[PDB]
């Protein structure tokens, strides 16, 4: 099996700030790794695929990065409509384990 | 235009079986995989598993035995879910997505809609 | 695309002729630039488009008449055009400011619509001679 | 001083064309998920329902599609769309009888979902006006024009052949008060009786009506024999279930429909007395339609116009 | 059986004069009553259905009127093509009886 | 558009029989019913009967009891009528029209079309 | 609709430049004003339109192309048109009267028919230097 | 003093395009039931008729029709329509030869039921000119050139298999004088002299024909070998019945025709003597074609023209 | 037929003003005179042609949208225009000469393409002043 | 001093549309056997082929394709062609590495035959870029970007299942001393080392491919593991014959095919040294496209235009 | 359009048998003949035979009075020449054409299109 | 059998020059006579048909004339694509025999 561990479990930050989630894995999975965000009550959607390979989605304003056993989701600017756990996904092998997530707070 | 719509929330007492429907829309149901995933109250996805809607292969977590079961039915598009033997930790609200495609498997790797999800209760 | 434009016609139905003159450049362009796009189903589309098709061909053969009759007089394409043909009295004897803020178009239509045919072939003539 | 020619003018003119049948066999034209609805206001076109030419049309489009039916058929909703150049008005105020005046007027392009339904003596499955009771008529003086009459609310029809045909008793006995207040409103006194058909055959004399297979045609008199006073007393002569023992014309189905139009006739007493007796009627397949065909007009644009001004 | 007898058996008028053709019944029909007009040597064709519920013809210039026991065909004024005999059938019941027929004539 | 042919002027013997023909074009005839009227030299014009195209059911006038005999092809959409034991008084001209709908019978209750007629004179 | 004039051009090609100069204008407008509208079998209706279709759309690009022809020249969409451009002599020495009552146009046709090409020319190249 | 454009002057240009099919398989556009004719007075059309691309067209239809078929077939009449922007000219002289001037010109939009037979020796089934007795070639000196007889009346041809092919002997005896008769105006002197087929095969020498089934090669020379001297003296050599003994190659059938054409040739007698000797003949099959398309010819039209006058 | 004009239109694409303007009546006028033409594969006929009269109305309605744009200003049909709205030299201080043998139309359109919506208003508001 | 309105203008703009499919099933338009291409002199245009939308629409039909298919299917060549109005640029420099400047532009209306094939780590049956190799990417600093080998010359492959996989030695030994010549010229210093699929399953480590019938998993980790030198020193570690000992998944049949591509990946190895790991990768199936895409793009023709001058 | 691939040119022994090809292309096969003409070097062409192509008749030369046999395949719309029997003077230049039509037949009279042609050398 | 005998065997003029090939049989076969070019190497092609009766070619520069036992080909101008031999073929009875030929040269 191939553990997710997410950096962060809770951050804050105000409107516009740049927040990075950091994502690792105990083995090297190459570059097979999604993003979902889950909003409070709806179900998670996907936002960022193999590091931003996506076909209709991905809106300008996240970016991921990194390779090997670590990587990186980072947002430019928050908006208020952000409010929402992050959680990385492996694709690498028949486990597909999910992260415990990371819920991100905006200060106002 | 692609949608999955799920049952409603049922509510079921320990040791009892939970059916959960998922009907898709707005594409080839027999071009792709359906994949259940489960949320407790709190924290955490957990994956059940996946079956293809082509072949009918089933491939289920280690940790759920035998107690979940998949079907399709391909006149209605319909994946049938099944749970036996239900504990009191079985509360949660499951989501069924698609997986990936049956031939071009190598390319999306990603779940990409899900349905609103079905909130199964247990109690006594 | 284009047909289009004669149902957005009536937009300013209502307003007096004040309001609507101002609005005709705008609203004739903004009208046209329109821009936008078993076997036995298959067969089908066939019949889906000639529809299309004829009506779209409708629109234009009505759009080339129409201008035809407008360069027929002194007016080749414009929209606001002039002539120079005198305005008597007989036809309507009402002063322009009562005209021009307070009738609306289609009140004028039926006050003056026994002499259209007169205004015409009056206009048509006298271009003729204005040529000659 | 001079003329100025304009191309441009919101005008229009009231000639005919003929129509293109759209759809959501002969087959038709698509039918748009939008409306083109623009209310002009600060205007009132003087409308008319009894000079349309929509109505012989689609009662042409029905009589095609029959033919080439032939049992039973499903009705689907129909469209009509006008070609390019011209314009459907409409129609929005709630109490429009049918011919006059009228306010609120809006353009469109293609009609709402018309449902070629043929029944006698009950319109079934129709459209529902709002507000209040419509009554509708060509020359209301005259005893040889049917009485269209409009209802605001719906009542529900339950028929199945093991022959049964089942209606709510206190629902239409309320309906049936209203209908006898309005048009008491609208005959100055004349206390109104209601009468069954008098001594047609045994098509004409009862209600036929089509549904799933074959064709009822089922005994009304047994709901009917009322009477209304002038000033407040419209009383009548059990169960809430009132049946009608009825016969079948070319099993244990059921096939339920809401009762929403009346099809009246004025019985010609040619004595005064203080009684106007009615009977339902029928003859004409024509009123099934106007019913929702009564606030649609097609008009011709004529984008030129001239006007004078001070153009030198 | 129902019989029917129209008032009228031979009738002469003006061009433009308005004939009006009286026909009755031995019992009352409601409104189910039509029209024919014979032209001497072609068959009858008919003119109006029903007091005027017709589809294509009817021009301008007959018109129906009355119900249950007499009806009236009106004239509003002669023309040469006019010559011909009137009858009246009822559509009430089986015996779909005609009338015995006016014929109109015309006088110059 | 729609109209109704018939056979020639035909002279008859005394006690024979007579057939005449009428071909409908224009519109289907299997839609309508068909119906044949006399009017004998004179005034008036008698009911014989009416026929349906497309059940075949016949009701025929009470006074001519069995002399009259109805019938329909529908490949050639004709009508034949046929009058056996003739009488001095059946000299007269047949129309053949159409009644009404088989369907829609309660609105058209009109004879529309007509045929040019058919003279049938009887004489020794 | 519209191709239909193109047969029409040729009702007075008989009369002379006097009695076919005068009709023009209601020649014109009368000729384009021209109102008007098993399953092997339905599918036959489809392969009926596609050829009026082309039929029509040939036609109004026809229209198109002569009319852009008319407008490079001063004439931007009228009939009788003028030019500044001189008449020499060389062309042809004929009076005016005996050509505009006596030569049918084709008879023009055949006499001029060697020197059209010049004169359009002439008459492209001095609308432009007129403009500039 | 100055140039004017006018669009809308009546100029047509002699062009040629490809006119497509019509009928009232490859199937065809519709033929309409109405003639655009319009006489054009006060003109005169220089015609041809043996310089036309119509005849190759038509041609190549029939061997496309006659290759997708393949027994036999039924012909049907095929109009030819032009495109948008051209005319079909049509002369009325009824003594046109089939070139040279022409008086009474009609413009037309589609041609008329022409029917794609092919014969030898005698056109069945063609179209018959009026007045009378019509003679067309290409050089009449040169004797390599078929001359087509078009016959003012038509003469019935009954042949059935039980091989017998009956004619009446008056009738095409009367016809034969005034072919002779109108060969005798044509040529000067030189009496003419009709024979038979010399020396080709089983299939060049006989008439071959087509009707229902098979196909009719039949000895004709039973029919022929008259003369015609100078003046007056045409004489020929029982039963007015006049049969023709002759073979099948691909019961109780009859094919009823007309004999309504004839393709004669000269005999390159080289020596002069005071004797035309004439031969039917063949070679061609355009010419079945052109006896019915000897007066269409395809006009472009020209709008735009200029013309000088004082527009200052 | 008539689309491939727009195919045609960038031939000088290359050349500066000077040897662009000249040629654009030939292009243009040469351009648009382009004169040119089992049962299951029988029925694809009308798919084949159904696309084509689709791009060839989708040509024609671009082409009568662009010359109503035209025509709204003080130009008509004409290809080379003028029109009396003075050049300020704030859009643009360059020298005459230098864009007319040393630039080409697109790095013009770069240069210029901020003022582009101020120069069309411009334009159809002074055409309508003037005809005021 | 005054403006003037130029209706002619060679102006075009970078919008996008959607262009429509052809063919030489859903079907297509079609594919004419001509260019219109012209050569635009003194022009250079700014290309760039990682913001292109061709690339997402053809990823759409091939998706839409196979889902209509569903073994296996043919492939067939698909041109790509715009509406009227618009035009696909195209570059003719040969060193073009995908992005930025370009010269020799030519204008098209239609593109090439392109195939709709789907393969894994190594690019069959592409087109042939000319002259050198080429190398492609995204970010090439990233570590996250796959790169893409466009080779010169093609490398035969030949697999046959009784499941053999047989490839030249020497020809692919002397392709590899290519490709790392040449990523050595784009890497400074930094000996270059290659090495196999390191942890994935059964499906992403191995090469997959398709062709007759089923789909190849190739195990490739035989074909690697050499090194690349600074300076000159490419050393390897039998006979030409290079065999893949490969498995199938859902006889005596061979597809013969072409190496025309590689999709390598960078390993991030974080730490410097003074080596860098290639490792054949995937994920992607847009870069099948993007190696026969890179040099059109879809341009907006805006004719009018307006330029001072001295008009008065 | 319509043109006629012939095979390569061949050398053969004496008393040998030579097999020559034609292709047709643009046009229906079945809707003519086929003839075969041969040249050898020097002056003269001499007429061999011809072949029907939807009847199967074949008509030869009578000096070559066994020695050729001549056939068609319509699925392949290919003629195949054969000749037994080599003489030292069979050295020539060999060309497939079209004769005529089939049925309209009293028309057409000439050879139109022509192959390339096959030379067959005999030699020791 | 019915013989061909093509009048020349080789003649030889300049550019534009006027040459006739007459052909003559020893029975009368009507005007069923073709005319075959053959080219240097290159297969005969069909250039006149039953003295010119083709349907796509025959450009303006060849004509034919004569019947009965005598037909002449006639040229209006020589041009230097006209190196090769002509020859008549009778299609009047099966033996359809050709002529021996007669090579055009063109002097310059
Ligand atoms: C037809 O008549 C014209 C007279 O205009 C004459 O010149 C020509 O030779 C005649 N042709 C034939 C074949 O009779």
């Amino acid at each position: 099996d191939i553990q997710m561990t997410q950096s962060p479990s809770s951050l804050s930050a105000s409107v516009g700030d740049r927040v990075t989630i950091t994502c690792r894995a105990s083995q090297s999975i190459s570059n097979y790794l999604n993003w979902y965000q889950q909003k409070p009550g709806k179900a998670p959607k996907l936002l960022i695929s193999a590091t931003s390979s996506l076909q209709s989605g991905v809106p300008s304003r996240f970016s991921g990065s990194g390779s090997g056993t670590d990587f990186t989701l980072t947002i430019s600017s928050l908006q208020p409509d952000d409010f929402a756990t992050y959680y990385c996904q492996q694709s690498y092998s028949t486990p597909w384990t999910f992260g415990q997530g990371t819920k991100l707070e905006i200060k106002r | 235009q692609v949608q999955l719509v799920q049952s409603g929330a049922e509510v079921k007492k320990p040791g009892a079986s939970v059916k959960v429907s998922c009907k898709a829309s707005g594409y080839t149901f027999t071009s792709y995989d359906i994949t259940w995933v489960r949320q407790a109250p709190g924290q955490g996805l957990e994956w059940m598993g996946w079956i293809s809607a082509y072949n009918g292969d089933t491939n289920y977590a280690q940790r759920l035995q035998g107690r979940v079961t998949m079907t399709t039915d391909t006149s209605t598009s319909t994946a049938y879910m099944e749970l036996r033997s239900l504990r009191s930790d079985d509360t949660a609200v499951y989501y069924c997505a698609r997986a990936k495609h049956t031939v071009l498997v190598t390319a999306m790797r990603w779940f990409d809609p899900w349905g609103q999800g079905t909130l199964v209760t247990v109690s006594s | 695309g284009i047909g289009a434009v004669f149902l957005g016609f009536l937009g300013a139905a209502g307003s007096t002729m004040g309001a609507a003159s101002i609005t005709l450049t705008v609203q004739a362009r903004q009208l046209l630039s329109g821009i936008v796009q078993a076997q036995q189903h298959l067969l089908q589309l066939t019949v889906w488009g000639i529809k299309q098709l004829q009506t779209r061909v409708l629109a234009i053969e009505r759009y080339l008449k129409d201008q035809q009759l407008l360069g027929i007089w002194g007016c080749s394409g414009k929209l606001i055009c002039c002539t120079a043909v005198p305005w008597n009295s007989s036809w309507s004897n009402k002063s322009q400011t009562e005209i021009w803020n307070n009738m609306t178009w289609m009140q004028w239509d039926r006050e003056i619509n026994n002499y259209t045919d007169i205004i015409y072939r009056l206009l048509e003539e006298s271009q003729n001679q204005q040529e000659n | 001083l001079w003329v100025t020619v304009y191309y441009g003018v919101p005008v229009w003119k009231e000639a005919t064309t003929t129509l293109f049948c759209a759809s959501d066999t002969h087959a038709c034209v698509p039918a748009d998920p939008n409306p083109q609805e623009m209310l002009l206001k600060n205007v009132t076109e003087n409308f008319n329902m009894w000079k349309n030419e929509m109505v012989n049309q689609m009662h042409e489009d029905v009589i095609s599609l029959w033919d080439q039916s032939l049992v039973s058929f499903d009705p689907i909703p129909i469209h009509y769309c006008t070609p390019a150049g011209y314009a459907l008005l409409k129609c929005n105020n709630k109490t429009f009888n049918g011919t006059g005046p009228c306010n609120n007027v809006s353009t469109v392009q293609c009609t709402h979902g018309i449902k070629p339904v043929v029944s006698t003596q009950l319109l079934l499955n129709g459209s529902l006006a709002e507000e209040e009771i419509i009554i509708r008529s060509e020359n209301l003086t005259n005893n040889a024009k049917t009485i269209i009459v409009h209802l605001k609310e719906p009542v529900n029809i339950t028929c199945e052949r093991p022959a049964h045909c089942n209606i709510s008793r206190s629902q239409w006995n309320k309906t049936l008060q209203g209908v006898g207040e309005k048009l008491a409103e609208l005959f100055p006194n004349k206390t109104i009786v209601f009468k069954n058909s008098s001594g047609g055959d045994l098509e004409i004399t009862t209600h036929s009506f089509n549904c799933r297979g074959e064709f009822f045609y089922c005994n009304t008199t047994d709901l009917f024999n009322s009477t209304y006073w002038s000033n407040g007393t419209y009383i009548t002569q059990s169960s809430i279930n009132i049946t009608l023992p009825c016969r079948i014309k070319q099993g244990q189905i059921t096939c339920i429909s809401n009762i929403t139009g009346l099809l009246l006739l004025r019985d010609g007493g040619k004595e005064a007395n203080g009684t106007e007796i009615f009977r339902p009627g029928g003859g004409d397949m024509r009123d099934n339609w106007r019913s929702e065909l009564y606030k649609y007009k097609v008009v011709e644009i004529k984008p030129l116009g001239v006007a004078p001004t001070k153009c030198r």
